[PDB]
């Protein structure tokens, strides 16, 4: 909500948590696979009737929007 | 994610469970995808739209499956393609955009025609209509020339692929009366039912003896184009 | 064989990569062009003049019967000659639509009349395809034919999206090698027939392919599924028996690594091939001639043209035959900002 870098996290993480730590805030590893219930790709689910023309795998997440483009320079770049 | 409601058992419409608070404030604005391209290149903006069209498309037809509240529930959707600007609307829409002889996405009235009547008009423009218009531009079944196919089709030149519901924006019509009233503005200032044609230089003139009053009272120096804000 | 760099005076982001010329009685017109006609042209395609390296762009127009077009990407084109009932015709199929889709349609072009002030005056028309006609796909290849004694078509080449049943999200926009059945076609009436050859075991696409004396050589060949680009000349040759079209291939020993190529006609049948890519980054530089006789291909070089050291280190390009000697090729520019004119053109000549 705060803009704040992996860096700036830690320091700041380290920093309060030395003093009167009694940790507060979390580390950098737990929220780096913490976050993974908001982001795409982890919860269970389906389509009746299935879905046309989509590969139904649940859980992938992020994808390069190319799909699959043959690299070809022979063809349009 | 706009509204949700439930249809079910039946016998009624649907009964609204939750409809979004505030969705205009962007904390509610979920990107799905992200292209460094131009906006006008038709080929490149496309190639990469095509598989979320499809799979949108296909989306309408089947029925989800979600485990919430601990139990498998079913959905059901509806789509609606409004928050589009008026350029890419007209241009994914197959429109000559954007000031050209035919103007409003919905009445297909010409520009001088618009002049004459203003209120009395029926929206009739629609997607699959859009496509039968396109299949008569292309197989050219009466043999008309330019301007008779132009007519009869009502100007459909280029073939829509992305389905959009018929409505405006809110945001840039406001932007636009904005803008007109600024420019009706620089033209009272001076005089038009007195002046025919002036020239450039009162033009300007107006607008800065306009900027100077709209400092001087109401607090407001001139900005490069005119936002939201400005608008208001 | 000299090159001349031109300047386009105005409407310099009109042409896309991809694309066709065409010459036809008299004047150049260029086919495809980057976004849906714009409204200055409805026509979607363009007169072609060079006046003092000034290339100029005038605008067409069909007749009131013909039919409107989409602007096709990279379609195959057949020059038919002039001819009964009639002349002369340009067959175009199918190319790929700037709405990025293929269109297995199908249409013929001519010329209608003139000017009246030096204007020119064109008509297309579509046709129906009584097949076992060739589903939608492009970089394939058509070609004319005139065999005891009538005319037909041969198309053959070209890959395509996937199959309709694999049509994935995820590969939606690959393209694989569309299977290598050829197709004959009459102009009239639009009965395509589908054919299968047990040597061509594989497709391929942006193989310039030549016609002569209703025999067909099929020089490059690169092909996707195994990365190759096959010099192997292809030579087939087919007997119009009525009606049965019967058809047989043969292997040549040795062609030429090319790919996309642009052919200039200089004689009835002196052919040189200009350029295109000879590996999969090394574009071709060198030239190549070819005489077309029954005797068959007869192969020699020519002077590559000396290309500025922007177009022999420029990474990709592309062109069009001028025709008779003359031919344009066109360099992606860069820019800082970009001009955005950020294509520069060659006019290169033989002789
Ligand atoms: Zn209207």
């Amino acid at each position: 909500n705060t803009f704040l870098s992996c860096s700036q996290y830690h320091k700041m993480y380290r920093t309060v948590k030395a003093t009167s730590g009694r940790q507060i805030f979390q580390p950098l590893h737990t929220l780096r696979n913490a976050e993974k219930e908001l982001l795409p790709g982890f919860h269970q689910f389906e389509w009746q009737p299935a879905l046309k023309n989509v590969s139904t795998s649940w859980d992938v997440g992020i994808i390069d929007g190319l799909s699959g483009w043959t690299v070809s320079v022979d063809d349009v770049p | 994610i706009m509204s949700i409601s439930i249809r079910l058992e039946g016998e009624d419409d649907g009964i609204t469970i939750f409809q979004e608070q505030k969705p205009n404030s962007e904390l509610s604005c979920r990107p799905l995808c992200l292209m460094f391209v131009d906006e006008s290149d038709h080929e490149t903006l496309t190639a990469i739209l095509g598989p979320v069209v499809a799979e949108r498309k296909a989306m309408m037809e089947s029925r989800l499956i979600i485990s919430v509240g601990g139990l498998l529930r079913s959905f059901r959707f509806f789509f609606r393609g409004t928050g589009y600007d008026e350029k890419m609307v007209r241009e994914m829409e197959g429109l000559e955009a954007s000031g050209s002889t035919y103007i409003c996405t919905l009445c297909d009235s010409t520009r001088a025609e618009a002049s004459q009547n203003m209120v009395l008009h029926s929206i009739t423009r629609s997607h699959d209509e859009n496509l039968e218009r396109y299949e008569i531009w292309r197989k050219n079944p009466f043999s008309e020339s330019a301007d008779e196919l132009r007519d009869r089709v009502k100007g459909v030149s280029a073939k829509p692929f992305m389905e959009t519901q018929p409505t405006l924006d809110a945001l840039h019509c406001d932007i636009g009366n904005a803008t007109e009233f600024y420019k009706i503005f620089q033209d009272e200032i001076g005089e038009v039912y007195q002046k025919p044609n002036p020239s450039r230089e009162e033009r300007r003139r107006w607008r800065s003896t306009l900027d100077k009053q709209l400092r001087k009272k109401m607090k407001l120096k001139p900005v490069m184009r005119m936002n939201g804000n400005y608008a208001r | 064989m000299s090159l001349q760099p031109l300047t386009a005076v105005n409407c310099g982001s009109l042409v896309q990569p991809g694309f066709s010329l065409l010459d036809l009685e008299g004047d150049v017109y260029l086919f495809g062009q980057k976004g849906w006609p714009k409204r200055s042209c409805p026509t979607g395609i363009f007169g072609v003049r060079i006046k003092k390296g000034e290339l100029k762009l005038r605008a067409i127009s069909f007749s009131n019967n013909s039919s409107y077009l989409p602007p096709l990407r990279c379609p195959a084109i057949a020059h038919f000659e002039a001819q009964d009932g009639k002349p002369e015709c340009y067959l175009i199929h199918g190319g790929r639509t700037p709405n990025n889709e293929l269109s297995s349609s199908l249409y013929m072009l001519s010329v209608d009349s003139r000017g009246c002030n030096r204007k020119v005056t064109l008509r297309c028309e579509e046709k129906e395809l009584v097949g076992d006609v060739p589903s939608a796909r492009y970089g394939h290849t058509l070609s004319v034919i005139n065999s005891r004694g009538k005319t037909a078509c041969v198309l053959f080449g070209g890959r395509s999206y996937m199959p309709p049943t694999e049509r994935t999200t995820q590969n939606w926009n690959s393209v694989v090698d569309c299977p290598p059945q050829v197709y004959l076609i009459d102009l009239e009436f639009g009965c395509c027939t589908a054919h299968t050859l047990p040597e061509l075991t594989d497709g391929q696409s942006f193989h310039v392919a030549l016609a002569r004396q209703d025999c067909v050589y099929f020089l490059g060949g690169h092909i996707l599924s195994s990365d190759c680009r096959p010099s192997r000349l292809i030579r087939l040759h087919v007997e119009l028996l009525l009606g049965s079209p019967v058809l047989t291939c043969t292997i040549l020993h040795e062609g030429l690594t090319i790919t996309s190529a642009i052919a200039s006609p200089i004689g009835y049948h002196e052919y040189i091939i200009f350029g295109g890519y000879q590996s999969e980054t090394q574009k071709r530089m060198e030239c190549t001639y070819v005489g077309l006789d029954d005797v068959g291909v007869h192969m020699e070089s020519r002077e590559p043209p000396q290309w500025t050291s922007e177009i022999s280190h420029s990474r990709t390009w592309f062109g069009g035959s001028l025709g008779k000697g003359t031919a344009l090729v066109a360099i992606p520019s860069e820019g800082n900002p970009t001009p955005p004119e950020a294509y520069h053109f060659y006019q290169v000549s033989f002789q």
